[PDB]
RNA sequence: UGGUGGAGCGAUUUGUCUGGUUAAUUCCGAUAACGAACGAGACUCUGGCAUGCUAACUAGUUACGCGACCGGUCGGCGUAAC
């Protein structure tokens, strides 16, 4: 059983209901405030959308290796709406994506890359696979 | 003698075509190790600008297209040998530039 | 076997009228497992005859500027139809849905000769296939304008106005349409 | 007494059947070539049903594959195509082993040796091309090859001294000696460009076919003309029985089975029955091959059909 | 540090035009026909086509010598690595351009636009081109704008061969009333396998070789080698 | 629709009245004696004219084509 | 041992590697019960209901994807299995199996091994789109 | 639209057409016209097919080795057939 053989959208549910339980996840002072783009209108309505972003952001870089910041705010990305001008693709919030990938260090479950990003670490794996594993075990 | 390549760039494909074909047989009947014609994507120049100088028309527009076709060839041959085979080879209507390592 | 969905089957669907029993696909030969087929099948003349009376329903459902291209959505739109169907009749859909398209048909059009401004109609007769076209175009129109801007969604609307339109019902948009265009044959003649 | 019916006609091929290949190693199995750019291995079954099912199709050749011809042994097998190249296939796993790409125009015709050893093919490039069995070429021989296109190449097989025999579209039937390359007879008889060249199963008649549909027979020992036998239409292939001691060739809609010490008439194969595509011209005979046992003739037409004529005794 | 393949092969392209501009209004005089520049890192020669090369040499080769110094203190490349060669045309009647200045500085010469014009033509169709076609517009007679158009032999007018079987040339003649636009479009020959002309035919020309006469033998013989 | 025009006919004509023993009623052998016939253009052109060879070939059995 | 093809529709292109195994079915690492646009789900399980599991039991197959849009790969994915499978049983087993094969696959529906020649049609000046032309204002 | 021939004192006309046929003065066939020339077509660029051909550490696959995590996932890395 590995994270590819599940499903993509009750993995997320799981493994942001690990990262909860776990209670060691720094969050920052401002997540009841500030929204999660340029282009959203309002904040987001769940009170624990940290720990699904943060366990996106660790599948995410499960699949795909070496994702900076930068890649971070173009995944997030959505569709800026102008009023009467017409709409446009807008980027994420780049804070929000370095304070995950900050947190998400501070588990040991992501590391620094000596190419330049960021690499799950076998802690990591070990963890995400883990999660699919019950996730498969639940059907 | 080490990893002399040749890059070879030109507008027409014919005269590219029988240069770099020349430049490869040349190397091959001397018993020497050639990696073949590298053909990298054709980088495609568009211009779109209005036919009219004034602007009173139906609003009709041109098309210029300029193409630039580009070949690489590589040879493990001493520097001597590979100065007097790029030498020989001369055509109006290419670019050929020599790198070692 | 094939069956629509996975779970209707178009061995138990029967046609009433010999007229349309070449021009609703619907059959055997024809069995999909989805309405979504991404075929040819308006490149030539009488070539739509040949498309999934469903794929037909799903194709024209996709009207208005907001969905143009937006088929994923009227497929699930018709599942969703086709499932309030079978929990309000009992029987298969695709059974209802042919015996609307049967209803719904106008047999008797009238068509324009004389000037403009002034109005002068001969009553004609209509093929087959235009029947089918005209009876699918009013389903729809019927549903869509039934649920614009009250709260049933579309699906439930659609299954409603097939359900009507199958047993004859005088609240279907498209047998209102259908009498009134009969009517207007037999007003000329 | 032995009068050809039709037995079955194989269907696989899907465009005209150029040429039917046989062994004497494998009876139940021959090699057909055909202008769908593939050649069809079939598995003679002999059933009620069907006289024989597809097996394998070897695939690749580009344009239209015209000659096909396989070794002693049922293991290899050479063939030449359209696209100017030879191809030896590697028939048990149905892979090219090795590919001749010399030629300029499209081949038309292949010969293998005897021994097995040496290869002769001929083009549309006024040339013959003397092939090795490992595949460089060997000699292209330019010294007044042919004045037009090189139709059909064979080799002699004997234990006297070896030689090739070409025809052309220059109305002559000439023979080259391998090792050697001269000329030893250029003949002149027929009026029309020519089609099929075959040898003798002994290895002393050479019969020449083409246009002018009058199949002319010399003898390759002293090199000089026998008979000139009157077909009818346009001569697509002749072939000699290796027992029963006939020479076959083809006319466009018909087959004709010959006697060579009565010199008449002695069979006829039309298959035409049905008068529904009678308004249309008939469907052309272009290929035909002998059995292992010598009892059997396989004949290729242009409708996309492989005959069998089976010879029945009383 | 070096410019893009794209910018380089661009550069090239604006190099070649601005040459040519410079070199037609130098050379008009001298019936400046054509330029050909051939680039070699050791040195760059520029190959200069015009109908009378004595003259654009000047007095024991000085003028040539002038335009060398020109481009050399102009465009920036070092001190010898240009010379610049003056090779003689092949066929003078053959070049659009040659032909329209020829009838520009002989218009200038005050002679009538019908004869002028008509010794264009004669000249051109003499020289060997499949057909001619001279304009020439403005004011010709008068206080009104017309146009003179002058044809003879075959001119095509579209698809891809027009490119590369007509040559055309557009010129200016100053007059004391006004402007002349002279309009000079010559068909050339076939000229396969040559300078002259283009080397494949017209994609509408078939042309098919004659058969040999080969005598069909009765009697069967059979020659020995 | 298709009509084969005075260039593709004219060409057709001349090679039929010339080299009429070397074609027969294939369209493919044809195309390729047309190669080798006459110095043609292009392959569109060729593959028209042989096609056209082909048209005539059939009916010159039919009846003598003026 | 083994086969590689590609089915094509559009600018999509989707490569399926088959060799001998378990029935092994994956498509870029996942398998096709877990494809996102499960409206659709039914369009990739059609050549294996077409065929039946059985002629699956002894052969592999891994499809990679790349290029077009979500349907497009949907068609691409399933074109190129059906593909994969003809050659496959065309180079390792008996003409006749090939022929009982591809006479099923295409009398059911001709796209599964004919790809779709049709292409995203070129812009001209004066219009918006390829046919389509802008407000022509008559006073 | 010329050339030469025919018909009108002449401007001019015929060729360039009754009828079929084509997207087409495109063809067939009639024929005081016969030979031609430009436009149309041909042509050039682009889309669609090649398990054939020539090639590729500035493009990838397949296989193998090593590693991470449970025979499987890897756009984790290094060699060899293409």
């Amino acid at each position: 059983v590995t994270v590819k053989d599940v499903n993509q959208q009750e993995f997320v549910r799981a493994l942001a209901a690990f990262l909860k339980k776990s209670g060691k996840l720094k969050v920052p002072e401002w997540v009841d405030t500030v929204k999660l783009a340029k282009h959203k209108e309002l904040a987001p309505y769940d009170e624990n959308w940290f720990y699904t972003r943060a366990a996106s952001t660790a599948r995410h870089l499960y699949l795909r290796g070496g994702a900076g910041v930068g890649s971070m705010t173009k995944i997030y990305g959505g569709r800026q709406r102008n009023g009467v001008m017409p709409s446009h693709f807008s980027r994420g919030s780049k804070s929000v994506a370095r304070r995950v990938l900050q947190a998400l260090e501070g588990l040991k479950m992501v590391e620094k890359d000596q190419d330049g990003g960021r690499k799950l670490t076998p802690q990591g794996q070990r963890d995400l696979d883990r999660i699919a594993g019950q996730v498969a075990a639940a059907n | 003698i080490h990893r002399i390549r040749i890059t070879l760039t030109s507008r027409n494909v014919k005269s590219l075509e029988k240069v770099c074909a020349d430049l490869i047989r040349g190397a091959k009947e001397k018993n020497l190790k050639v990696k073949g014609p590298v053909r990298m994507p054709t980088k495609t120049l568009r211009i779109t600008t209005r036919k009219t100088p004034c602007g009173e028309g139906s609003k009709t527009w041109d098309r210029f297209q300029m193409r630039i076709h580009k070949r690489l060839i590589d040879l493990h041959s001493p520097s001597e040998i590979v100065k007097q085979i790029t030498s020989i080879s001369i055509e109006p209507g290419v670019e050929v530039e020599v790198t070692i390592a | 076997d094939i069956k629509l969905f996975g779970k209707w089957s178009t061995d138990d669907v029967q046609i009433n009228d010999i007229s349309l029993q070449d021009y609703i696909a619907v059959k055997e030969k024809y069995a999909k497992y989805l309405p979504h087929s991404a075929g040819r099948y308006a490149a030539k003349r009488f070539r739509k005859a040949q498309c999934p009376i469903v794929e037909r329903l799903t194709n024209s459902m996709m009207m208005h500027g907001r969905n143009n291209g937006k088929k994923l959505m009227t497929v699930r739109i018709v599942k969703h139809a086709f499932e309030i169907i079978h929990l309000l009749t009992g029987e298969n859909p695709l059974q209802v849905l042919v015996n609307a398209i049967i209803n719904s048909g106008p047999r008797e059009d009238s068509t324009r000769i004389g000037r403009a401004g002034t109005v002068r109609r001969q009553a004609v007769d209509v093929s087959p296939l235009r029947r089918v076209n005209q009876a699918i175009w009013l389903l729809c129109t019927g549903a869509r304008e039934a649920a614009f801007r009250n709260i049933k969604t579309i699906a439930e609307c659609l299954a409603d106005e097939l359900i009507n339109a199958a047993k004859g019902s005088s609240n279907s948009y498209a047998i209102k349409k259908k009498d009134e265009l009969e009517r207007v044959a037999k007003s000329n003649r | 007494t032995e009068q050809m019916t039709l037995r079955g006609t194989l269907k696989g091929h899907n465009g005209w059947v150029t040429q039917i290949a046989t062994t004497p190693q494998f009876p139940d199995m021959i090699l057909s070539a055909s202008r769908d750019k593939t050649i069809i291995m079939w598995k003679l079954t002999r059933d009620e049903t069907n006289y024989g099912i597809p097996q394998r199709a070897l695939r690749g050749h580009s344009h239209f594959v015209s000659d096909v011809v396989i070794s002693s042994d049922g293991q290899f097998a050479l063939s030449g195509s359209w696209d100017g190249t030879l191809r030896l296939w590697d028939l048990t796993t149905g892979t090219t082993t090795r590919r001749f790409v010399g030629h300029t125009k499209d081949v038309l015709s292949v010969a293998f040796s005897s021994d097995n050893r040496q290869i002769v093919s001929g083009s549309r490039d006024k040339t013959i091309k003397l092939w090795n069995t490992l595949g460089v070429c060997k000699y292209t021989v330019q010294d007044e090859s042919h004045s037009e296109w090189v139709s059909c190449v064979r080799f002699s097989p004997n234990s006297s001294n070896p030689i090739i025999v070409s025809c052309g579209w220059d109305k002559l039937v000439k023979v080259w000696n391998l090792a050697n390359c001269k000329l030893k007879t250029n003949h002149i008889g027929h009026t029309g460009y020519l089609n099929t060249v075959t040898v003798s199963p002994d290895g002393s008649l050479c019969a020449s076919g083409g246009k002018d549909g009058q199949a002319m027979l010399w003898d390759l020992n002293e090199g000089k003309h026998l008979y000139t036998l009157d077909g009818g239409d346009i001569i697509n292939a002749l072939c000699f029985s290796p027992n029963r001691y006939w020479l076959c060739a083809a006319t466009g809609p018909s087959i004709k089975i010959w006697d060579l010490e009565g010199k008449i008439i002695v069979d006829e194969l039309k298959q035409e029955v049905i008068s529904t595509s009678s308004k249309a011209e008939p469907p052309q005979c272009t290929s035909l091959a002998w059995s292992a046992d010598g009892q059997t003739l396989f004949a290729g037409y242009t409708d996309n059909l492989v005959r069998v004529w089976q010879v029945t005794i009383g | 540090v070096q410019i893009s393949k794209k910018r380089k092969f661009v550069a090239d392209g604006i190099f070649k035009a601005e040459l040519n501009e410079f070199l037609t209004r130098e050379l008009a005089e001298d019936g400046y026909s054509g330029v050909e520049v051939r680039v070699t890192p050791t040195r760059t020669e520029i190959i200069i086509l015009a109908t009378r090369t004595q003259n654009v040499l000047g007095e024991k080769g000085r003028r040539i010598r002038e335009l060398t110094a020109v481009v050399q203190k102009r465009f920036g490349f070092p001190e010898g690595s240009v010379e610049l060669y003056a090779e003689k045309v092949a066929t003078r009647g053959l070049c659009a351009i040659a032909q329209a200045e020829s009838l520009r500085y002989k218009l200038l010469g005050g002679l009538a636009v019908r004869r002028a014009c008509y010794g264009v033509l004669r000249f051109i169709m003499e020289s060997g081109a499949k057909g001619c076609e001279v304009v020439v517009s403005g004011k010709l007679r008068g206080q009104r704008a017309k146009s003179m158009k002058f044809v003879d032999g075959l001119m095509i007018h579209s698809g891809d061969p027009v490119n590369y079987y007509v040559d055309t040339a557009v010129r200016h003649v100053l007059l004391r009333q006004g402007v002349l636009g002279i309009k000079v479009k010559i068909m050339l020959p076939w000229d396969p396998t040559g300078k002259i002309g283009p080397k494949k035919p017209l994609p509408d020309h078939v042309s098919i070789v004659e058969p040999k006469d080969e005598i069909l033998p009765t009697t069967p013989i059979s020659e020995q080698k | 629709g298709r009509v084969r025009t005075k260039t593709v006919k004219k060409a057709a004509r001349v090679i039929i009245e010339k080299y009429y023993t070397r074609l027969g009623n294939d369209f493919h052998t044809n195309k390729r004696v047309c190669e080798e016939i006459a110095i043609i253009p292009s392959k569109k052109l060729r593959n028209k004219i042989a096609g056209y060879v082909t048209h005539l070939m059939k009916r010159i059995q039919r009846g003598p084509v003026r | 041992q083994s086969v590689q093809v590609f089915g094509r529709k559009k600018t999509a292109t989707a490569v399926a590697h088959c060799k001998r195994g378990n029935g092994l079915i994956k498509v870029n690492g996942r398998p096709l019960e877990m494809i996102e646009p499960r409206t659709l789900q039914y369009k990739l399980l059609e050549p294996v209901l077409l065929l039946g599991k059985e002629r699956f039991a002894g052969v592999d197959i891994r499809v990679r994807v790349k290029g077009g849009g979500h349907v497009a790969q949907i068609y691409a994915i399933r074109q190129s299995i059906s593909k994969a499978l003809v050659a496959y049983y065309q180079k390792y087993v008996d003409e006749a199996s090939k022929k009982e094969i591809k006479d099923i696959l295409i009398q059911y529906d001709r796209t599964l091994l004919v790809a779709d020649p049709r292409r995203c049609e070129s812009k001209k000046f004066g219009g918006p789109g390829a046919r389509a032309r802008y407000q022509k204002s008559y006073r």
